[PDB]
RNA sequence: UAAGGUGAUAUGAACCGUUAUAACCGGCGAUUUCCGAAUGGGGAAACCCAGUGUGUUUCGACACACUAUCAUUAACUGAAUCCAUAGGUUAAUGAGGCGAACCGGGGGAACUGAAACAUCUAAGUACCCCGAGGAAAAGAAAUCAACCGAGAUUCCCCCAGUAGCGGCGAGCGAACGGGGAGCAGCCCAGAGCCUGAAUCAGUGUGUGUGUUAGUGGAAGCGUCUGGAAAGGCGCGCGAUACAGGGUGACAGCCCCGUACACAAAAAUGCACAUGCUGUGAGCUCGAUGAGUAGGGCGGGACACGUGGUAUCCUGUCUGAAUAUGGGGGGACCAUCCUCCAAGGCUAAAUACUCCUGACUGACCGAUAGUGAACCAGUACCGUGAGGGAAAGGCGAAAAGAAC
RNA sequence: CGAAGGUGUGCUGUGAGGCAUGCUGGAGGUAUCAGAAGUGCGAAUGCUGACAUAAGUAACGAUAAAGCGGGUGAAAAGCCCGCUCGCCGGAAGACCAAGGGUUCCUGUCCAACGUUAAUCGGGGCAGGGUGAGUCGACCCCUAAGGCGAGGCCGAAAGGCGUAGUCGAUGGGAAACAGGUUAAUAUUCCUGUACUUGGUGUUACUGCGAAGGGGGGACGGAGAAGGCUAUGUUGGCCGGGCG
């Protein structure tokens, strides 16, 4: 499913509102990308399905902390 | 009858069990033949078999 | 004339049988409905 | 804890047999009791080929309610009410009037 | 089959039909009511242990029960298994 | 507990018992075929077909046990690929399914109203889906108030159909404050002195109380009518008991009960007292939650439909201070007041009743009341989902009509 | 010593009504003044049950067809037995699969069911009847398709799919004649056969798969030729001389 493994962002339902204020249901999808992160603690490439915001979170925190959170949450990566 | 049967061992209770099974078979043959008359002996032997099996399961170790 | 019901026990058991109902979630709901209503016969089986 | 046992002498309180003294024969579980020569009914017994073939009008006893009979005293000579008590270590029945063990 | 406890349970009753009588008179066969799950080897061992007679072969068939009426109620009698045990020469019961 | 019983239709046969293993009742046990989450593999449910390990054997074959998937921990094992990793086997623990309502969350209509209709309503309703508990959720102020103060959440009554929102139409609709039910506060982001001085939680013991069987439990006769008395008449008695139900008509004193006084070998709940393991009080120092608050864009929830619109959530793009700081006080600014987000936990008052027991009804009384007073979710209808009836009353007693 | 309810009669008020009493019924009813309503039916092509009319009317379901004798029986057009007659005969005959489930055979009964009667019946009741190494299923193999550990995908539900596992309508071993019951038979009996595995003994020997190669293994149409099932005729045998 379209879920960011770092942040948990899912598709979220909302409205397309016309100029006549016609409300038709729609989905906002996240900006998911499958990325191979070079983990140094294991000398490996770990593939994760991550949003761009999650990638910024990885850049800030460090991949080690993010993976620690993921494995504390479960999330077989 | 259970008070008397508790004296017996695992062997000599299996022998009793098998003897009641033989008697049950013989009563079944007479009954089915239509020449039993004493129809209540079938209830008696069946319950005796149940008693012997209960005492076997008690003395098994549980 | 050729009428609608043309019986076949294999087709009956694959269509409305117990295992056909247990295969899907909706069939399990059908069985739950019938078991709550109190049906003597829960499926076409037997 | 039943006030009338199998072979008590009883006296009929109500019904066509009122005042008649008899000896009870059976105590049915439906609260009815058979007493010797009390509630006589003439049954029209049909004959049958195999067993008890002689038919006829047979006068036998029907069951009356246990509440319709009272234990007969025979010391006072009257109908009486029954109560319970413990003597030595058993539940005995005692005549309400003249407080004596049956 | 080997267990005498099983042997004492497989056989149930003898059949008392005209076909059974003719089979006994001609083919040296005894007809028995037996259990639903009794196998041919079980019937053979049971007859040849309990009745103490040598057995040539056993044929079996399952009899379907009848849908009988009692008042407004529909009952269905229980199915039963019928065994044709052909003895070799000797018969006692 | 017991002098009677072996459930009913439902008679009969054969029996069992009668001072205590007949029966019946309650506690604790054993047995518990097959299908069914079904779990050794398969399958058109209740069937078909196996493997491994022990133990028997007349050498025919038998009996018992284990053998599913996934998740977590460990141990061995281990590629491309050197170390490694994925992976493989094994072992322990756990889960799977069902269930009426209440509960939280993820999705989410239309009919309809607006006398048409699109913003709006209906309505975050119906319905689908995920998840937990006996309750759930929320909960200890980056909250309100107003220069006076209050002090966590939850629920009821007002405030008030008010202020507001609104093709300012239809309609929607607060809060501040006040009165009540209940009332409880804590912990981590970390060190020292004091270390297990609070404190719950799992798991033993003693005493009182409760549930699962049960004991005793008062007192009425005569006469008339009548098929039959419990009715009438007369005269008596009990009542901490005149609730109710049976008995041949309407019974306080015939029966079963009721008031009331008692009872447990065994299991178990509730309180105290009272254990084992393990969780760790108090003072002092500190620290005190960043891709976060905030912002652009697009939506949504707030009574509030973007309007002059504060506050709250976030799909996308960005992005601080960090106690000399930051959030809020309904555009926005200044002063003042107030609180301290970006970590968690927490009983009561609250909600519902598949089921269990007691009691009640100006509730129905067989076309009513549940669809079903009765062998009803049945007969019958349909491929199926599904739909779905009719049908009570002899009599006090079968004495149910010998001949 | 007779309640409610039913059915008559008499009286009574302006009316909805009220009162009394005969018969039936066989056990409840209830003043007065207040209180509450599932409180009043002639219609809604109203709902449910009963009962009429049409009316003893139409119809009695292929126009293949019936007649007579005897028997049983309370009763015979219909059942049984017999003789004649007529119909089908690439079917209206025999046998399977599917579907059904006891309708099968015997004894008994005729209320209802049978478009009439019914002694009869696929009707009611009772008892009996379905016998396999070789037939079929199961089983071993797979087709279309289904399901599907990991896996990919998807708000949840869930979708797809790999290894694999199911899935016949197809491939895979083997039995034929005769006799026999009221009802089964390639199953029972008689006779004569065939198949596939286990284990022993014996003689010889290189055996081994989740692998390799062959076979299984395949279309439409057409023509013959050789045969057989089968039929006809002749011979032979048995009976006949109408």
């Amino acid at each position: 499913s379209r879920v960011c493994q770092v942040t948990g962002k899912r598709p979220v339902t909302g409205n397309n509102r016309s100029h006549a204020l016609n409300a038709t249901k729609r989905r906002f999808l996240p900006n998911l990308h499958s990325h191979r992160f070079w983990v140094e603690s294991e000398k490996r490439f770990v593939t994760l399905r991550v949003s761009a915001k999650g990638m910024r979170v990885i850049d800030k925190k460090g991949i080690d902390t993010v993976l620690a959170e993921l494995r504390a949450r479960g999330e077989k990566y | 009858k259970a008070k008397e049967l508790r004296e017996k061992s695992v062997e000599e209770l299996n022998t009793e069990l098998l003897n009641l099974l033989r008697e049950q078979f013989n009563l079944r043959m007479q009954a089915a033949s239509g020449q039993l008359q004493q129809s209540h002996l079938l209830k008696q032997v069946r319950r005796d078999v149940a008693r012997v099996k209960t005492l076997l399961n008690e003395k098994a170790g549980a | 004339m050729k009428r609608t019901f043309q019986p076949s026990v294999l087709k009956r058991n694959r269509s409305h049988g117990f295992r056909a109902r247990m295969a899907t979630k909706n069939g399990r709901q059908v069985l739950a409905r019938r078991r709550a209503k109190g049906r003597a016969r829960l499926t076409v089986s037997k | 804890a039943a006030k009338i046992r199998r072979d008590d002498e009883v006296i009929v309180l109500t019904g066509k047999d009122k005042g008649k003294r008899g000896k009870v024969k059976n105590v049915l579980s439906s609260g009815k009791v058979i007493v010797e020569g009390i509630n006589l009914v003439k049954k029209h017994q049909k004959p049958v080929p195999a067993l008890n073939q002689p038919g006829g009008i047979v006068e036998k006893e029907a069951a009356i309610q246990v509440s319709n009979v009272a234990i007969f005293n025979a010391a006072t000579g009257k109908a009486d009410r029954v109560g319970f008590r413990f003597e030595d270590g058993k539940k005995v029945r005692f005549f309400k009037s003249n407080s004596e063990t049956i | 089959m080997i267990r005498e406890e099983r042997l004492l349970k497989v056989l149930r009753a003898p059949h008392v039909s005209e076909k059974a009588s003719t089979a006994m008179e001609k083919s040296n066969t005894i007809v028995l009511k037996v259990a639903k799950d009794a196998t041919k080897a079980e019937i053979k061992a049971a007859v040849q242990k309990l009745f103490e007679v040598e057995v040539e072969v056993v044929n079996t068939l399952v009899v379907k029960g009848k849908v009988k009426r009692h008042g407004q109620r529909i009952g269905r009698r229980s199915d039963w298994k019928k065994a044709y045990v052909t003895l070799k020469e000797g018969q006692n019961l």
